[PDB]
């Protein structure tokens, strides 16, 4: 319960990139953590603020930080279309093979809303393809279930 | 009784056989090229 | 979207298979009415 | 157009009234906007 934690959240969501670094040199908690789990790399990866992403990781922020419900900022990044900052958490050692409280993966979540470059990263980076969810569903079930067969292709 | 029905029966079977139905036309649209007839579609109406 | 139109899940087959809404049907934005073309000058047209 | 006409056959007329007037009354009209299955009499795919 520290108030600069809970500025850098909050500024760290907004996008305030010199806000960020001059409360990272004031001594803030990089791994303060929402109500529901959520770090600034969370909030970062989820608003897209790729530099945020690259400040918290050089001052010491757990890329494999995970929420109430499991999810990581990997999943977060993977799931939205933010491509640079997939490749910029799986640069700094971020789990490619993650699972949620559902089972879900980056993999999957990418899968969902057919995220092709992001999908082809993961898999360079060693996502498992045959990882399955609570219900037993892989990426290449996903992307069936929505029609997108150059997805399938790749998962294929 | 005789016949193992009840009022709910009786008025189930009125709104089924004294019903007014739209059943929409022959060549109706959006109709396919070539189409030569366009009619209206009457199935049940209400009883008289 | 037609995409999530398509894949509402009708029934699951005994053998397991799914029927989704687009093995059975085709999906696309069209207008509430066909019972009317309007044209300015032959190409399609709308209006107020 | 008489009874059971298509939008498609009225379609054909109300090109041939649009050409015409696009055409014979170059000089005088400016645009034609063409309307079928909407008539003062009533409407319908045998109306324009």
């Amino acid at each position: 319960g520290s108030d600069l934690g809970k500025k850098l959240l909050e500024a760290a969501r907004a996008g305030r990139d010199d806000e960020v670094r001059i409360l990272m040199a004031n001594g803030a908690d990089v791994n303060a953590a929402d109500v529901v789990g959520w770090t600034p790399l969370h909030l970062a990866a989820y608003w897209g603020h790729l530099e945020i992403v690259e400040v918290l990781l050089k001052n010491g922020a757990d890329v494999n930080a995970y929420d109430t419900l499991g999810s990581t900022p990997l999943h977060l990044a993977a799931h939205f279309g933010h491509l640079e900052i997939v490749e910029v958490l799986l640069k700094n050692g971020a789990d490619v093979n993650a699972k949620d409280d559902n089972g879900i993966t980056p993999l999957h979540l990418a899968a969902n809303r057919g995220h092709l470059e992001i999908v082809e990263v993961l898999l360079k980076y060693g996502a498992d393809v045959n990882a399955q969810d609570k219900f037993g569903k892989t990426a290449f079930d996903i992307s069936i279930n929505n029609g997108n067969e150059d997805l399938a292709e790749i998962l294929q | 009784n005789k016949f193992q029905l009840t009022p709910v029966d009786v008025i189930t079977a009125i709104k089924a056989q004294n019903a007014q139905v739209a059943a929409g036309q022959l060549g109706g649209t959006p109709p396919v090229k070539g189409q030569q007839l366009n009619a209206s579609i009457i199935a049940q109406t209400r009883l008289t | 979207s037609t995409e999530e139109f398509g894949k509402i899940l009708l029934k699951v087959n005994q053998d397991g298979s799914r029927v989704l809404l687009r093995d059975v049907a085709k999906i696309e934005l069209g207008g509430e009415n066909y019972d009317i073309i309007a044209e300015f000058n032959g190409q399609p047209a709308s209006g107020l | 157009l008489p009874a059971g006409a298509t939008q498609e056959r009225t379609q054909k007329v109300l090109n041939e009234v649009t050409h015409y007037y696009l055409t014979k009354e170059k000089n005088n009209v400016e645009s034609v906007f063409a309307v079928n299955g909407f008539g003062f009499a009533g409407r319908g795919q045998n109306t324009g």
